[PDB]
């Protein structure tokens, strides 16, 4: 655990953190962009 | 120090049995009710019907 | 009176309420363009000549005295300016030193309209009572307005008072014609009054400034201004 | 530096923003319609020209706009 | 850099653009007042025909 | 199983903050996405993709003021920023009530899912921002989505209350060493008082939202005609609400703007107590007027008049707060970075929102301009302008620090252009629309307002392509493969900084401090 | 002066015990283990199943 | 030859709640109709009052509870 | 200890009862919807939320007793800390039921043409002001003299009378709560009736609902003082106690005043 560590994130340590951190961001925007769009789509397919 | 005490618990004993007498006259009354007012627009409303619907709760 | 293309500021107006208002804005504007223009000016100059390549040196002060004062009490004065007119817009508006002429209730129903000119019957139930439906799209001539023309519009005799009392029936509404520069709420409980008096003939749009249901703004408001005259036959040719 | 870059991705966007005003709102690419108060083309003449006479139910024809359009009968 | 100069430059500038916004307000509602005044005491009328 | 312990467990204030910061940044796309439907909608006049139920369009534009009112700037004034950056600042260990903190931020997220399942029932909640009762009566919807959505009302207001009051606690008793009140910086002072609008108000609101839910369901008389009960009741209570609901969301952004600019301009905050003062006034003021939202409703003459003067006093101290950010910038030494430049965009639009705010407060003014276009755009160039882009200054400004990396410069400046001209040039026509007279929520609009709203329609697209742009300063800051150093910021190299939290470390180690500071305090 | 109807050495005796451990503060005891990993685990499983089907039920406009 | 005239404008009520005008002019035409009947010309103007005012559903309305006996007031 | 660490306050460890109360309240909201509107799962879904929150709240307060009272985490600071937020907590209260009595208020002071424009409205047989009501205050006002009896009793040293007085409080506040259920069920008018009714009924409704929560408070702080977990120097859930029981006593002479003695006026 990292309690005790000089950095709270020390982010630069995990696996090239480059895809790691692509995929988040996107996922988040999909997330973002995704429901509200899927409510209006539910609506319609609604009555 | 105790005196505070001594004193909140005499005056808080007469506050018990001063309440238990009123409970006691309060209590043996029958309470009969008067009539039912005519239905005027405002009294008996149902926008929507109760879950439980037909009469109120606690009735 | 009705609505432009490409139009800057407020439409015409046919009410001394709608004259006040005018004057009211232009004078709130004068003074709020000064305000704006000056604050823009200060905040350019200081940001350009003190631009990190004339000025380096911090300077360091941050104690202020017999300035901030003077903001303080300068726009104090301003709001004081631009509150005379505003108050007495309200006191000359309250007023109504003259009997109203006739009585027009406008009931907002739930997506349309009604009215009663009531005070013309012997009898008790209401004679000239009506509805104002929104024309539909293909029931429309080659020039009138789309989802702002109505049924058998409002009409009102031009150049005598009026009082209209909002309500409604169903949900929240608002009677609200620009032209006229009338807004008022019609809530399911009360009877609003507002007492107008128009100037000159013509007819007058406008639409509902409330949450309806569900085809708000297709609820509109049409109120024709005509000649005493006429205005006297067609209320003895409708009842 | 970087007032090039900047200005160019300005434009850029403007670009894009219009592409995809075009394809949603010209063409819609997203399904809809158009009324048949602009799609006629002669509708506005016609406002226009009613502007100048606006018929009324109970009266003879009367303005509309008269302050801010500069259109009034004359004498009569 | 001096304040009070640039203090009432601002002031100056600001008065000019109010005085611009007022005479284009006077010219409206001198526009308004003769339009009135002739609808009452002149040839316009407001019914076509 | 660590990392879950440590992300839904932790009590650790930062990491609440960092949690509320991706909280923030999801509520908020959701919002976009919400407006630009809405734009797509008005974009030209008829059914656009709608294609009807305008009923879905009612439902939009509540979904869409509800998301970005409630989820994306309080989650990240006050939860985003108030959380790291409050005991950080002030000087002091892990905030004071842990506890409370985590609970509250894990409740927003089911009023989010209450939110969305809410505008997902039967037909949807077509009722707009502020639930009017009559509409929201039983008769008129009989679906449910009006209880989702006041429940997801009830949710959010109880999270807010945990967080103001952990916050007020945390400023009244958890201040380092010889720091006395006065000492403590404008951040910690916008929350403070922001907090104690946060504890006062919010239980009204939840008070007359519980009278509309007793109102529908279980079929009491508080907003029925018949009996008494008029809905001006429920108009008063929500927008005694609504009013310090608002001189909420903006104090934080004043204060990160006053850090900012203190920051910027190589010397701190003129006026330090007269920005202390007007800021309390801004907060007390913000009370006393509550009606300003309704001139058009009946109220008799007295009371709009009193409200006018309610109006024009609170109008004052912003004045006060604007003329002494500009004064503080007569020092020199400037140097344009992008949160300066977002400080500066702050200001300049939060003036022009402001003197439209000033046009709106009169009574008449309001008659004639009553739900009308004018409003939106007063409130969208106030509330979007002022709070999102003190929303990105302070972002920037302390991405310099969270993350530990730092975003590419020309992109910062690239972003801020692109999000300025695009949100500037779609809410000016909204000025004139409601200057011409097209009333407020329609789906539709006569032909006349047609010009306008084809050229405010082609301003969304620009702020989405901002947004986007966002985004990918956001990733290829989290992927930038370049630390914090001296070349790049000039901040967190300071041997000496007017704020503590630049001087510690490049992200706090766990406790943020080691050992606490301390005060000289002469004078022996 | 009396103390309240306890030994009060009680009370340093589970001062001890809990002093004594080296978890976390909600698993100290063996009352926590069987309550705070079984009851409020299963108690959250089921919410969580019974929420997502009257969200589903109700979005859908069925079982009424 | 149409009348053209309305109700006055009350010195009671000068807010706007013509709400409370018509109940008052219900209320005072209602009173002439059981104490005096055949003041019929005053009454008539109390009558013209109200029907200028009160809308058409509520005065068919508090007709109808006037005649079953739940009216609420005077 | 404390010399390492170089502060007195308080650093909590990782706990998930924030998260589980959070998903008891999606539970309870939900299952509150389903119920409020006829559906399958409404009762059972309201029922196990409201239960889990109960859960999670008792663990809490668990976790908060274990830790101050064995592990000694609490300093002077962080006790004085718990006081500040406690107030604020009140605080919040009090501004609550004032936009409840501002409904009231709103609603009878002009009452509308529609109940005749007069309070109350003729039909609904207000309560004697004097009956019961009057006992209730009796009841609550002898209630708040054995709060600070008992207070007396903790600062005085004399431990042990305190939950004697803590006892005769308890019994008090239930001997309240079953006269309120008392007039509830003998009441001549329901909450469907008009404002009258319904605003009686909605603020009275939350006045008791305090009480039961009050209550339930001196339960706790009763046990506690039974068991010895308090003592005259540190005592804070005694201190909350007696000031959240004062804030009800009040909150219930503000009621009775202007409902009972002004609304049937
Ligand atoms: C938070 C406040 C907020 C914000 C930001 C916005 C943003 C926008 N709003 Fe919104 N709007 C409201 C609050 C807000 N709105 C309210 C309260 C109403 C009233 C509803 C009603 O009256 O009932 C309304 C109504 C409203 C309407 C009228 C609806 C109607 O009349 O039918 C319209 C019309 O187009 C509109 C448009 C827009 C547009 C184009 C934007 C654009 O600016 C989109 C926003 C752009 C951004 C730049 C912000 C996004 C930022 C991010 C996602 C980054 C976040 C960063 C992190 C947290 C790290 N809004
Ligand atoms: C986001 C926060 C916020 C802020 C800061 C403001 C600012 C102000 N608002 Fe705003 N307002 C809203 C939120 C906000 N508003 C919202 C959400 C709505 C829509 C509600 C709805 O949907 O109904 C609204 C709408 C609204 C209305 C109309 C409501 C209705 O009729 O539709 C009114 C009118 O009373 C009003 C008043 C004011 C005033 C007087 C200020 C003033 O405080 C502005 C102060 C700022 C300054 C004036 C600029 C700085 C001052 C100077 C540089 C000094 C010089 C100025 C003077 C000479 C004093 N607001
Ligand atoms: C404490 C913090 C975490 C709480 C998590 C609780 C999750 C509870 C389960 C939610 C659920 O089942 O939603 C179902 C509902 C189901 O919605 P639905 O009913 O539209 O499902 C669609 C079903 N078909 C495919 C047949 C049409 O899910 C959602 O509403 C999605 C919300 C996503 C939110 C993302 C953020
Ligand atoms: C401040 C916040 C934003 C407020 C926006 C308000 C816009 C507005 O009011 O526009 C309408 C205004 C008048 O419209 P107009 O067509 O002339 O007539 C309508 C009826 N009077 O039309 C206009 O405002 C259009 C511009 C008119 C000229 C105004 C000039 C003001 C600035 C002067 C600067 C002088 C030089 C400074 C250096
Ligand atoms: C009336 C409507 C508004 C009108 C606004 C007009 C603005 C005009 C600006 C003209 C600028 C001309 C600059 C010509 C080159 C000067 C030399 C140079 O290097 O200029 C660049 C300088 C920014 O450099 P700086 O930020 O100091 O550097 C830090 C980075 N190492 O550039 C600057 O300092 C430019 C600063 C511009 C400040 C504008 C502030 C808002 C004004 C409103
Ligand atoms: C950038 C992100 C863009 C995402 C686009 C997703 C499009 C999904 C889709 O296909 O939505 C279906 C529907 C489109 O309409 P549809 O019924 O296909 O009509 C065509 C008939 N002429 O969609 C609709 O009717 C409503 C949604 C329209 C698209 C909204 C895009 C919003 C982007 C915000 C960023
Ligand atoms: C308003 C309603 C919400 C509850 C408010 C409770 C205020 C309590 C005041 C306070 O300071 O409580 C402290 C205590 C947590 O203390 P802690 O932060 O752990 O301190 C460590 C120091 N030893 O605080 C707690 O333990 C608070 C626990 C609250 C649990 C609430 C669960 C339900 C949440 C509301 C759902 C509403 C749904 C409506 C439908
Ligand atoms: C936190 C982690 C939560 C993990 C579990 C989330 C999904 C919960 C779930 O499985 O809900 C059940 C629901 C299907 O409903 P079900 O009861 O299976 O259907 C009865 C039909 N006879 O499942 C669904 O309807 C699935 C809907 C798809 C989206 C799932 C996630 C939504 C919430 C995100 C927050
Ligand atoms: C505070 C709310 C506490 C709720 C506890 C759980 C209640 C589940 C439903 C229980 C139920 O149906 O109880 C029946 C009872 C009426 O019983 P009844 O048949 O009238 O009595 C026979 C006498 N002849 O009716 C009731 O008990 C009515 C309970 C209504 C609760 C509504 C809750 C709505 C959501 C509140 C969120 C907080
Ligand atoms: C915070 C959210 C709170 C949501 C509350 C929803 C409404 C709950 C009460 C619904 C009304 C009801 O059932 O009233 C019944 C009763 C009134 O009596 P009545 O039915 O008129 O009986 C006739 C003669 N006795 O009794 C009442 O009216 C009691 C009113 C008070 C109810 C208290 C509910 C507390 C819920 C706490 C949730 C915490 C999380
Ligand atoms: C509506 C919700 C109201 C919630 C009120 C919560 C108040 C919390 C007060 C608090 O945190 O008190 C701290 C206290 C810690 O005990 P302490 O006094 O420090 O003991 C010293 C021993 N040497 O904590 C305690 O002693 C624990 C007190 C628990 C009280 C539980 C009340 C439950 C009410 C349930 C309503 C449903
Ligand atoms: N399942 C329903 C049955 C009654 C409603 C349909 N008839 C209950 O709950
Ligand atoms: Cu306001
Ligand atoms: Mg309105």
């Amino acid at each position: 655990y990292y309690i005790h560590a000089k950095h709270m994130y020390n982010l630069d340590r995990m696996k090239h953190r480059g895809l790691k951190m692509s995929l988040a961001v996107f996922s988040a925007f999909s997330i973002g962009v995704a429901v509200p769009v899927y409510a209006v789509i539910f609506q319609q397919k609604k009555t | 120090d105790a005196y505070e005490t001594a004193k909140w618990e005499k005056i808080t004993y007469l506050g018990i049995v001063s309440c238990t007498g009123l409970a006691i006259y309060n209590l043996s009354k029958g309470h009969p009710h008067t009539e039912e007012p005519p239905a005027y627009p405002y009294l008996h409303i149902r926008n929507k019907e109760f879950p439980w619907g037909p009469d109120g709760l606690f009735e | 009176d009705a609505p432009e293309p490409w139009q800057l500021g407020f439409q015409d107006a046919a009410t001394p309420i709608m004259q006040g208002i005018m004057d009211l804005h232009h004078d709130i504007f004068f003074f709020l363009v000064q305000i704006a223009v000056f604050v823009l000016w200060v905040l350019s100059r200081a940001l350009w000549c003190f631009r990190s390549k004339i000025s380096p040196i911090p300077q360091r002060i941050v104690h202020g005295t017999t300035i901030e004062i003077l903001w303080t009490i300068f726009p104090s004065i301003i709001l004081m300016f631009i509150a005379i007119p505003s108050f007495t817009l309200l006191y000359s508006m309250d007023d109504v030193v003259v009997d109203p002429a006739i009585t027009i209730k406008a009931i907002g129903h739930q997506w349309y309209w009604s009215y009663e000119y009531s005070d013309y019957n012997n009898s008790d139930e209401q004679s000239l009572a009506f509805d104002s439906y929104m024309v539909p799209e293909d029931d429309l001539e080659l020039g009138q307005l789309r989802l702002l023309e109505v049924d058998n519009r409002v009409v009102v005799p031009a150049k005598t008072h009026l009082r209209v009392l909002i309500t409604s029936a169903d949900v929240l509404h608002s009677w609200a014609v620009p032209s006229l520069g009338v807004k008022c709420d019609a809530v399911p409980g009360r009877l609003n009054q507002i007492s107008t008096f128009i100037q000159r003939e013509g007819v007058y749009y406008g639409q509902c400034s409330e949450i309806c249901g569900t085809n708000h703004a297709f609820m509109p408001i049409v109120v024709e201004a005509v000649s005493t005259k006429d205005y006297g036959s067609w209320v003895s040719n409708q009842i | 530096m970087s007032t090039k870059y900047i200005v160019s991705a300005i434009l850029g966007s403007f670009g894009i923003a219009w592409v995809c005003d075009y394809y949603v709102s010209e063409k819609k690419i997203f399904g809809g319609s158009t009324p048949g108060t602009i799609t006629n083309k002669e509708w506005g003449e016609e406002t226009d020209k009613k502007f100048q006479a606006w018929p009324r139910t109970a009266g003879p024809p009367v303005v509309v706009n008269p302050i801010t359009r500069q259109n009034f009968v004359v004498k009569s | 850099p001096s304040v009070v100069k640039e203090i009432i430059i601002g002031i100056t500038l600001g008065l000019a653009a109010g005085s611009v916004w007022k005479m284009h307000h006077w010219n409206e509602q001198r526009k308004i007042r003769t339009f009135y005044d002739l609808l009452e005491k002149g040839e316009i009328g407001v019914v076509v025909d | 199983m660590t990392n879950p312990v440590r992300w839904l467990f932790s009590t650790n204030h930062k990491d609440i903050g960092t949690l509320y910061f991706i909280f923030g940044a999801i509520a908020g796309v959701m919002g976009t996405c919400f407006s630009v439907l809405i734009r797509m909608e008005l974009a030209r006049p008829g059914d656009q993709i709608l294609g009807g139920n305008h009923q879905l369009y009612n439902v939009l534009i509540t979904a869409h003021a509800f998301l970005m009112i409630f989820f994306m700037v309080m989650p990240a004034m006050i939860g985003g920023f108030g959380n790291w950056f409050v005991p950080i600042l002030i000087g002091a260990p892990d905030m004071a009530f842990p506890r409370l903190n985590n609970i509250s931020f894990w409740l927003l997220p089911p009023s989010l899912l209450l939110l969305l399942s809410s505008a997902l029932v039967e037909v949807g909640s077509g009722t707009g921002w502020t639930v009017y009762p009559p509409l929201s009566g039983i008769t008129s919807h009989s679906g449910g989505a009006v209880d989702l959505a006041i429940f997801s009302l009830h949710l959010s207001g109880v999270s807010s209350i945990l967080g103001s009051i952990n916050f007020i606690t945390t400023i009244f008793n958890m201040r380092g060493p010889g720091m006395t009140m006065h000492r403590s910086p404008l951040f910690v002072w916008s929350v403070l008082v922001t907090a104690f609008l946060l504890l006062l108000s919010l239980p009204v609101l939840a008070g007359a939202i519980t009278m509309l839910l007793t109102d529908r369901n279980f079929n009491t008389t508080f907003f029925d005609p018949a009996g008494g009960g008029d809905p001006i009741l429920y108009q008063h209570l929500f927008w005694f609400f609504g009013h310090p609901e608002v001189y909420i969301l903006i104090l934080p952004g004043f204060g990160i703007i006053s850090h900012i600019v203190s920051t910027f301009s190589g010397k701190p905050v003129f006026g330090y107590l007269g920005m202390v003062y007007a800021m309390i006034s801004i907060g007390v003021l913000g009370f006393l007027v509550w009606a300003h939202h309704m001139f058009t409703v009946g109220l008799d003459v007295d009371t709009r008049a009193y409200f006018t003067a309610a109006t024009m006093i609170i109008a004052v101290p912003t004045g006060i707060k604007i003329f002494s950010w500009i004064a503080t910038m007569w020092g020199g030494s400037i140097q344009y970075k992008t949160p300066m430049l977002f400080a500066v965009g702050f200001i300049f639009l939060f003036t022009i929102g402001g003197l439209t705010g000033i046009v709106l407060a009169n009574s008449g003014l309001d008659i004639a301009l009553h739900d009308t276009y004018y409003v939106v755009a007063h409130f969208h160039y106030v509330l979007s302008m002022g709070a999102v882009f003190a929303l990105f200054a302070g972002f920037y400004y302390w991405v310099g620090k969270i993350f530990g990396r730092t975003y590419p410069e020309t992109l910062g400046q690239i972003h801020f252009w692109i999000t300025f001209f695009g949100v500037n040039l779609t809410f000016f026509p909204m000025h004139f629309l409601g200057l011409s007279g097209m009333p407020r929520r329609i789906p539709d609009y006569p032909d006349a307002y047609a010009g306008w709203n084809a050229l405010s329609s082609f301003g969304s697209y620009i702020s989405v392509v901002g947004i986007c742009c966002f985004f990918v300063v956001v990733t290829i800051t989290s992927t930038s493969g370049n630390n914090i150093t001296r070349a790049n910021i000039p901040w967190a190299v300071e041997q000496n900084s007017t704020t503590l939290e630049w001087l510690v470390q490049s992200p706090p180690a766990f406790h943020t401090f080691g050992e606490l500071p301390a005060i000289k305090e002469t004078k022996s | 002066s009396e103390p309240p109807f306890r030994p009060r050495e009680k009370l340093i005796e589970k001062q001890k015990h809990f002093q004594s451990v080296h978890k976390h503060t909600y698993l100290k005891g063996p009352y926590d283990k069987i309550t705070s990993v079984a009851i409020p685990l299963a108690l959250a499983a089921s919410s969580l199943y019974l929420i997502g089907r009257g969200i589903y039920n109700m979005s859908h406009g069925i079982g009424k | 030859e149409i009348k053209l005239e309305t109700a006055p404008a009350d010195f009671r009520f000068p807010t706007t709640n013509q709400t409370r005008h018509c109940f008052t002019r219900y209320i005072e035409y209602h009173r002439c109709v059981a104490a005096k009947g055949e003041g019929a010309s005053e009454c008539d103007k109390f009558a013209k009052y109200y029907r200028s005012l009160c809308p058409g559903e509520w005065i068919d309305r508090w007709n109808e509870q006037r005649e079953n006996g739940t009216f609420p007031g005077p | 200890m404390i010399e390492s660490q170089r502060h007195s306050y308080h650093l909590v460890d990782p706990s998930p009862w924030p998260i589980s109360g959070s998903l008891g309240a999606l539970a309870t909201t939900v299952g509150g919807v389903m119920y409020m509107h006829s559906f399958q799962g409404g009762a059972t879904l309201l029922s196990l939320g409201l239960i889990f929150i109960l859960y999670t709240m008792f663990v809490w307060w668990r976790d908060v007793l274990r830790e101050s009272t064995l592990e000694g985490h609490h300093t002077k600071v962080v006790q004085l800390g718990l006081r500040y937020g406690f107030i604020l907590f009140i605080v919040s209260e009090v501004m609550f039921l004032f936009a409840f009595f501002w409904a009231f208020f709103h609603s009878s002071l002009a009452p509308t043409v529609e109940i005749g424009g007069i309070w109350p409205p003729l039909g609904i047989w207000v309560l004697d002001p004097w009956e019961i009501p009057f006992l209730n205050t009796l009841i609550l006002l002898s209630s708040g003299a054995a709060v600070t009896w008992a207070h007396h009793a903790i600062l005085a040293g004399k431990e042990k009378r305190a939950v004697y007085a803590l006892v005769a409080t308890v019994l008090l506040a239930l001997v309240f709560t079953g006269f309120q259920g008392m007039e509830y069920y003998q009441a001549p008018f329901t909450i469907s009736d008009s404002i009258y009714g319904s605003t009686f009924f909605l603020a009275t409704g939350f006045h008791g609902f305090h009480v039961i929560i009050g209550t339930l408070f001196l339960i706790i702080c009763g046990i506690r003082q039974y068991l010895g977990h308090l003592t005259k120097e540190h005592h804070v859930g005694f201190e909350a106690a007696a000031w959240y029981w004062h804030f009800v006593d009040v909150v219930w002479l503000f009621l009775f005043v202007s409902i009972y003695w002004w609304g049937g006026i």
